[PDB]
C-alpha cells in the first residue's frame, strides 16, 4: 500500500522492459491497484507515483499506428491501471498531472489504436465531468481534436465518442457547434454515400459491412448526444431535418449486436420523450415507416419487441391528437393485431388494451363527426368490436385452451408449493411428573428457463381488466344508435339510451361472448370476487339491447343449465342478471320457459340437480 | 357473396354427414381459389377490410378444410397446400392444424411418410412462414418422436433408411450463407435444436461431421445464435470426444459472457464440463492455472464469480488455491460493498467441507455478515456454520450497534450462545449487556433465554453464584410498576421463570401476587366488553397463562391465596382459557 509490497514491486520493476514476467508483473499490480485485499489510502499516493509513471509510460509507447505485439500489450499493460482507481480525494492535483498526460495521448487515434486511452480518459472524464470546473474545456479541445482525427480517419479512409458523457458538465453554454459539426454530417448528410445507394436499392447487405458498421457506430452515439441537447436544450431554427433524421434513423440499423437497437430504442424513447417532437413528428410522419422492419433482427430482439412497442404505443397515446380515420384504421388493425399478438406479454398486451381503449375514447371523439363519416365510424365501432371480441374471444379461450394444461400446471403451482414446505409448559409436566408446447418446454434447447406464477391471479388480473376495458365499451355504444323510428320506436330517448343494433355477425360476436365467458369462468379451484367479475360481465351484458339480450339467452340456457351441473357460483350469476330492474321481464320470460320443460323430469335427478334445479 | 354462400355450403356440410359432396369436394377446390380470388379483389377493395365478416367465415372454411383433412385420407397434401394458401393472405396459425397435428403426431410409417415428406416440404422451400411452420411441425415432431419414446426408438431402432442422413449430410454440407424474423435462425435453432435431439443417436463421426457444420454455426454469431451456438457445442463436447484445446478454449469459449445472458446454457454448458474436465482432472492442473488468469482476467465480472461458485464445488474438491480464491473473494466482498453473501456462504461452506474434512478473514467475514444486517435470512445460519467454524471483533467493536439494536440482539445472542459451550465473561457480558439496555425486548428474552441457558449449571449449585439475576429482576419489577410494560413484566416473569427454572425460590413472588392483581384488573379492564382487535387479548392471553403457569407451579398457595381464586372466578366470568385451567386443576388435583 506504497509499502513493502509496492517497494519491492517498482524495485523488481528495476528496468520499465525485460520476459513474460515483466507482463505479468506489470499486470497483477494494476489488478491490485483495482482489487487488492486492503485499502488503506495508498491512492493518492500510488496516482502520485502512477502519473508519472503513465508519463514513463506513454513516453516507451507513444502513439497509434500498430504499436502491436508487446506495446499495446503494454497499453494492456497501460489500460489495465487507466482506470484501476477511484476519484475519491486528492483528485484535482493529479488531474492536473493527468491532464498533462491527457492532451499527451490526446491525438494518437487510428490503426490499432484508443485502447489504453480510452479507458484513462473515461476515469479522467468521469473525475472532470462530476465537476464543472472548467478544465474540461481542454477537454473539448482535445475531443474537437480527435473529432478532426475522426473523419479524418474514417471518411478519407474509406469511433467511441460518449459526446453526451463529454458534454455531463450539465449546462451547455458551450454551444452543440461542435457537436453539431459531426450532428449536420451525419444527420444533413448521408454519412455513408452507400446509403442513398443502399435505400433506393431497397424498394449491410452487400459484403462492404463494417464501414458501414462503423458509420452506424458512430451515428448512434451521435444520436446518444442529441438528446442531452434536446432534453435539457431547446434549439431554434432547426426542424425540418429533425423528422427526415428521425426517418434517417429510422432507415438505417443493422443487427448483429443488439444494444445497438437498445440504446437507439432507449434514444428513441429519449426521443419521445421530447415534447414538441411529440407534437410535431406523427402528425407530419406517417409512422408506417415504423413497421414491423422497424424492429427486425434476431428473436434476442424478440425480448426488445416490447419497449419497441411500447413506446410506439407510448407514442401514439401521446399522439392521440385526432388521428384519421383511416389512420386510425391501421391503428386499429397493428395495435390491436399487436395486442392479438398474445405470444409475446401479458403486460404488452394489458397496455396494448390500455392504448386501445383510450383509442377508443379518440375514436369516440373524433369518431362523434359527420353522418356521411358515422356508418364507417359505426363500422370502425363494429370494427371496435370487432377488435373487442376477438380481442378476448381469442385471449380468453387461449386461456380457455391454456387452462386444461392449468391442471397440469396447478399439478405443478401446489407442488412447488408443496416442495416450498411450549416446551416450558410440557417438559416441565415431563421429567417432574401434454399434447401441447409441453412437450416444446420438454426440450433440451431453452432460451430461459421455466418461470412459475399464480396463473389465476394472472388470469384474474387478465380477466378483471380486459372486462373493465370492456365494460366500459359497451357503455359507449350507446351512442352510434340508428333512428329507431325506423322500427317507429314511441320511446326516442329510451332507444339509444341502451344498445339499439347490431349485425348479425356482431350479434353471433355477442353471443360467442357469453359462450366464452361462462365456459371461460371454470378456472376457479375448489371466487366471489369473480362473481363480481361475473357481475360486471353481467353488468356489461346488462347494457345490452333486449331481443337480443333474449335471443343470447336462449343459446345461454342450455350451456348455462348443463354447465351449472358443474358448480353453483353460477346461480350468483343468475342472482345478479335477474335482480337488475331491467333484465328481470326479460329473462323472466326464458326460465319459464326454461324450468318448463324439466319439470316433469323432477322424478329422478341427483339431489344436487335437484337442489340445483330446486 | 364470398361470405354468404359459404355458410350456404357450410349449413349444407353441417346437414350432409360425409359430405353433399361425400367427403370429395370439387367446389372445396372452386372456394379454395375463390378465396384467393377474394382476396384478389380484397387487394383492390378497402370498404369493410379484415371484416369478421370475412375473419370469421375464414375460420369456418378453415374449420371446414381442416374437417375434411381429418376425414380424407391424402396425408402429405392439403398440409402444404393449406399452409401454401395461409401464407397466400391473412396468417391465421391454425391451433386446430396444431391440434390436428398433435392428433396426427401422437410407429406409424404414415408418420415415416409425412416424415420424407417433411424433409421434402420445408426444403420446398417456396412463405418463409410457410417454410417456418413446417420446421415447428417439423421439430416438434422430431421432439414427441425421441422424447414420448426411450430414445428416439421409432427411428433410433432402424429408420429404414438413412433418410435423416441423406438430409442431415445435405445439410451439414451447405451451411448455404449461413428471414426478416430470424427465420435462418429460426431455422438454425430448428437445425440446432434437431441436431441437439439426435446427439443420443448412433451417428458417431458423421454427427462429429455434423457437429463441424455446427463449428461453422459456432463460427456464425449474432448474439442470441452465438451463444448458442457456443450451447450446441457444449452438448456436442459432453457428448462426443473431446481434444484439451478444444476443452480449454471452449472453458474460454464459457469465460467469455455476454449482455442478456446465456447462463441457463452456460450453467448447463458448466453442467455439461464440470462433470467431464473434472473428471479428466480426476484421470490425471493446468487447465485451472489457465482459469485461474483468465479468472485473473475476468474485468470486474461477478458472472464469473458466480460461475465459479459452481465452479469452486470441484475446486475446494480439488482445494488448490483456496485462500488465494478467498482473497479474491474479499476483494469480491469489497466490490459488493445479497448476492455476493451467498457467494461467500458457498466458499465458507467450501473452505469449511475440505477442513472439516484466515480466521482474521473469517473475523471479517462475521463484519460483513453484521453489515449486511445493519445496512437493511442464511446469513444468521451462515453466521452460525460460521460459529461452528470460528469455535472449529473479538466482541466489543459494535457498542453503538433499532432495527440495527434488535439485529444486534439476535447477533450477541447467537455470538454468546455459540461462545458459551464463561463464569466471568458473562457477567462481563452482562456488564456489556446492562451497558446496551435500549420486540427487541423479546429478542432480549431470547438473549435472555440463551443467557438461560448458560444459567444452566450441572455441578455449580451453591458454587459461588446470583448477583446478575438480582439486578435484572429488580430492574424486572421497577421496569414493570412504571407504565404499560406488560410484555416487559412478562419477560421478567420469563426471566424469574427462567430463575425458577434455575432456583428452587416468594420475592418473586409477591411482585408477581401483585401481577396477577395487576393482571386481574387488566382483565377487567380488558372483559370490559364481553367479546379490542387482536392483540392485547391474547398477549394478556398469554401473559396470564404463564403468570398463571408458574404461581401454582412449585406449591403454596399463599397467604392471599384468597386473592388469588378472585381472578379466577373473574376469569370464569370471561370467555376463554380452555386447555389452561384444565391443566391447571389436573396438578392441583394432583
Amino acid at each position: 500500500m506504497s509499502l513493502t509490497e509496492q517497494i519491492e514491486q517498482f524495485a523488481s520493476r528495476f528496468r520499465d522492459d525485460d520476459t513474460l514476467q515483466s507482463r505479468y508483473s506489470t499486470l497483477s499490480e494494476l489488478y491490485d491497484i483495482m482489487e487488492l485485499l486492503n485499502s488503506p489510502e495508498d491512492y493518492h499516493f500510488f496516482l502520485q507515483a502512477v502519473i508519472p509513471l503513465l508519463l514513463n509510460q506513454l513516453k516507451e509507447v507513444p502513439i497509434s499506428y500498430d504499436a502491436h505485439s508487446p506495446e499495446q500489450k503494454l497499453r494492456n499493460s497501460m489500460l489495465d491501471i487507466f482506470n484501476r482507481c477511484l476519484m475519491n480525494q486528492t483528485f484535482q492535483p493529479y488531474a492536473m498531472e493527468v491532464l498533462e498526460f491527457l492532451l499527451s495521448v490526446l491525438p494518437k487515434e487510428n490503426e490499432e489504436n484508443g485502447i489504453l486511452c480510452m479507458k484513462v480518459l473515461t476515469t479522467l472524464f468521469k473525475s472532470f465531468k462530476s465537476i464543472l470546473q472548467d478544465k474540461l474545456d481542454s477537454f473539448i479541445r482535445i475531443i474537437i481534436q480527435i473529432y478532426k482525427n475522426t473523419p479524418n480517419l474514417i471518411n478519407q479512409t474509406f469511433l467511441r465518442s460518449s459526446m453526451f458523457s463529454f458534454k455531463i458538465l450539465s449546462e451547455c453554454p458551450i454551444t452543440m457547434v461542435t457537436l453539431y459539426s459531426s450532428y449536420k454530417q451525419l444527420t444533413s448528410t448521408s454519412l455513408p454515400e452507400f446509403t442513398p445507394l443502399i435505400m433506393n436499392l431497397l424498394n449491410n447487405r452487400p459484403a462492404y459491412c463494417d464501414f458501414i458498421l462503423a458509420q452506424i457506430k458512430a451515428t448512434s452515439f451521435l444520436a446518444y448526444v442529441f438528446i442531452r441537447g434536446y432534453a435539457p436544450e431547446f434549439l431554434q431554427d432547426y426542424v425540418n431535418f429533425v423528422p427526415d433524421l428521425i426517418i434517417r434513423l429510422l432507415q438505417d440499423c443493422p443487427s448483429e449486436l443488439s444494444s445497438a437497437r437498445k440504446e437507439l430504442l432507449h434514444a428513441t424513447r429519449h426521443i419521445l420523450s421530447t415534447n414538441y417532437k411529440k407534437l410535431f413528428l406523427p402528425k407530419l410522419d406517417y409512422l408506417f415507416d415504423e413497421r414491423i422492419l422497424i424492429g427486425n433482427g434476431f428473436t434476442m430482439h424478440e425480448t426488445l419487441r416490447p419497449l419497441a412497442y411500447s413506446t410506439v404505443a407510448d407514442f401514439i397515446h401521446n399522439i392521440r391528437s385526432e388521428l384519421q380515420l383511416s389512420e386510425i384504421e391501421k391503428t386499429i388493425k397493428i395495435y390491436t393485431g399487436y395486442l392479438l399478438d398474445e405470444s409475446l406479454a401479458l403486460t404488452v398486451q394489458i397496455m396494448s388494451a390500455k392504448l386501445l381503449l383510450n383509442l377508443v375514447e379518440r375514436i369516440l371523439k373524433l369518431g362523434k363527426e359527420n353522418p356521411q363519416e358515422a356508418p364507417r365510424a359505426k363500422k370502425l365501432l363494429m370494427i371496435i368490436i370487432d377488435s373487442y371480441m376477438n380481442r378476448f374471444k381469442t385471449l380468453n379461450r387461449q386461456y380457455d385452451t391454456i387452462m386444461k394444461y392449468y391442471g397440469r400446471y396447478e399439478t405443478h403451482k401446489k407442488e412447488k408449493a408443496e416442495k416450498l414446505k411450549d416446551k416450558e409448559s410440557e417438559e416441565f409436566m415431563r421429567k417432574v411428573l401434454v399434447e401441447m408446447f409441453d412437450i416444446k418446454n420438454y426440450a433440451p434447447i431453452l432460451l430461459l428457463p421455466t418461470p412459475t406464477n399464480d396463473p389465476i391471479k394472472d388470469a384474474f388480473y387478465l380477466y378483471r381488466t380486459l372486462m373493465s376495458f370492456l365494460k366500459t365499451i359497451i357503455h359507449d355504444l350507446k351512442v352510434f344508435n340508428p333512428p329507431p323510428n325506423e322500427y317507429t320506436v314511441a320511446n326516442p330517448k329510451l332507444w339509444a339510451s341502451v344498445s339499439r343494433v347490431f349485425s348479425y355477425e356482431e350479434v353471433i360476436v355477442f353471443k360467442d361472448l357469453f359462450h366464452e365467458c361462462i365456459i371461460g369462468l371454470k378456472f376457479f379451484k375448489d371466487t366471489k370476487d369473480a362473481r363480481e367479475l361475473m357481475d360486471y360481465l353481467a353488468f356489461m351484458f346488462m347494457q345490452m339491447d333486449n331481443a337480443t339480450f333474449n335471443e343470447i339467452i336462449e343459446q345461454e340456457l342450455p350451456f348455462v343449465y348443463e354447465r351449472m351441473l358443474e358448480d353453483s357460483g353460477l346461480l350468483h350469476v343468475a342472482q345478479s342478471f335477474l335482480t337488475s330492474e331491467i333484465t328481470s321481464p326479460n329473462f323472466a320470460g326464458i326460465l319459464l320457459r326454461f324450468l318448463k320443460g324439466k319439470l316433469k323430469d323432477l322424478g329422478n335427478v341427483d339431489f344436487n340437480t335437484s337442489n340445483v334445479l330446486i | 357473396f364470398f361470405t354468404n354462400m359459404v355458410d350456404l355450403f357450410n349449413t349444407m356440410v353441417i346437414t350432409n354427414g360425409d359430405e353433399w359432396l361425400k367427403k370429395k369436394g370439387n367446389m372445396i377446390l372452386k372456394l379454395k381459389d375463390m378465396l384467393n380470388l377474394t382476396l384478389k379483389t380484397i387487394k383492390e377493395n378497402s370498404f369493410y377490410i379484415d371484416h369478421l365478416q370475412l375473419n370469421q367465415s375464414i375460420a369456418k372454411f378453415q374449420a371446414l378444410y381442416l374437417r375434411f383433412t381429418e376425414l380424407s385420407e391424402r396425408d402429405q397434401n392439403p398440409l402444404l397446400l393449406d399452409f401454401i394458401d395461409f401464407s397466400f393472405s391473412n396468417g391465421i396459425k391454425a391451433s386446430y392444424s396444431l391440434k390436428k397435428f398433435i392428433f396426427h403426431n401422437i410407429n406409424k410409417e404414415k408418420q415415416n411418410n409425412f416424415i420424407n415428406d417433411a424433409t421434402l416440404f420445408v426444403l420446398s422451400d417456396k412463405l418463409d412462414a410457410r417454410i417456418f411452420v413446417l420446421k415447428n411441425v417439423i421439430n416438434s415432431t422430431l421432439i414427441y418422436e425421441v422424447a414420448t419414446s426411450g430414445s428416439l426408438k421409432s427411428y433410433l431402432v432402424e429408420d429404414k433408411k438413412p433418410k435423416w442422413l441423406e438430409l442431415l449430410h445435405n445439410k451439414i454440407w451447405k451451411n448455404s450463407n449461413a428471414d426478416h424474423h430470424d427465420l435462418f435462425r429460426f431455422e438454425l435453432l430448428q437445425l440446432s435444436a434437431i441436431f441437439i435431439k439426435a446427439d443420443p443417436e448412433i451417428i458417431a463421426e458423421i454427427k462429429k461431421d455434423i457437429i463441424k457444420f455446427c463449428w461453422n454455426f459456432i463460427k456464425l454469431e449474432d448474439t442470441l445464435i452465438k451463444q448458442s451456438a457456443y450451447l450446441v457445442t457444449s452438448y456436442f463436447i459432453s457428448k462426443f470426444d473431446f481434444p484439451i484445446k478444444v476443452v480449454t478454449q471452449v472453458f474460454v469459449a464459457l469465460l467469455r459472457s455476454s449482455h442478456v445472458e446465456a447462463r441457463y446454457l452456460v450453467k448447463q454448458s458448466l453442467d455439461v464440463l464440470t462433470p467431464v474436465l473434472h473428471e479428466r482432472m480426476n484421470a490425471a492442473d493446468t487447465w485451472i492455472n489457465w482459469v485461474k488468469r483468465v479468472m485473473v482476467e475476468n474485468s470486474s465480472s461477478q458472472n464469473n464469480i458466480l460461475y465459479q461458485f459452481l465452479i469452486s464445488h470441484p475446486d475446494l474438491f480439488f482445494n488448490s488455491r483456496d485462500l488465494f480464491i478467498s482473497n479474491i473473494i474479499h476483494h469480491m466482498n469489497k466490490i459488493t460493498f445479497s448476492d455476493s453473501h451467498t457467494l461467500a456462504i458457498d466458499l465458507a461452506s467450501l473452505i469449511l467441507y475440505w477442513e472439516n474434512k484466515s480466521l482474521h478473514l473469517r473475523e471479517a467475514c462475521t463484519a460483513f455478515l453484521i453489515r449486511y444486517v445493519c445496512a437493511s435470512e442464511l446469513g444468521l445460519r451462515a453466521i452460525n456454520i460460521l460459529s461452528e467454524l470460528i469455535s472449529d471483533v473479538k466482541l466489543v467493536y459494535f457498542e453503538k450497534f433499532i432495527l440495527y439494536y434488535c439485529m444486534n440482539a439476535l447477533d450477541v445472542l447467537y455470538v454468546f450462545f455459540k461462545n458459551k459451550t464463561i463464569m466471568e465473561n458473562l457477567p462481563t457480558i452482562q456488564n456489556l449487556l446492562e451497558k446496551c439496555i435500549k420486540d427487541v425486548q423479546e429478542a432480549l428474552q431470547k438473549v435472555l433465554q440463551v443467557i438461560m441457558k448458560a444459567i444452566k449449571a450441572q455441578g455449580v449449585s451453591v458454587i459461588i453464584e446470583s448477583p446478575g439475576k438480582t439486578f435484572i429482576q429488580m430492574l424486572t419489577s421497577v421496569i414493570t410498576q412504571d407504565l404499560q410494560e406488560t410484555s416487559s413484566v412478562t419477560a421478567g416473569v420469563t426471566l424469574a421463570w427462567v430463575l425458577f427454572m434455575n432456583f428452587p425460590d416468594v420475592p418473586l413472588l409477591t411482585p408477581l401476587m401483585k401481577t396477577f392483581s395487576k393482571l386481574c384488573k387488566d382483565h377487567l379492564s380488558i372483559s370490559q366488553p364481553k367479546d379490542a382487535l387482536e392483540e392485547a387479548r391474547i398477549t394478556t392471553k398469554l401473559l396470564e397463562k404463564v403468570l398463571y403457569i408458574l404461581s401454582l407451579k412449585v406449591s403454596l398457595l399463599g397467604d392471599s391465596r384468597r386473592p388469588f381464586l378472585s381472578t379466577v372466578a373473574l376469569l370464569i366470568d370471561h370467555s376463554m382459557d380452555q386447555n389452561f385451567l384444565r391443566k391447571i386443576v389436573n396438578m392441583s388435583r394432583s
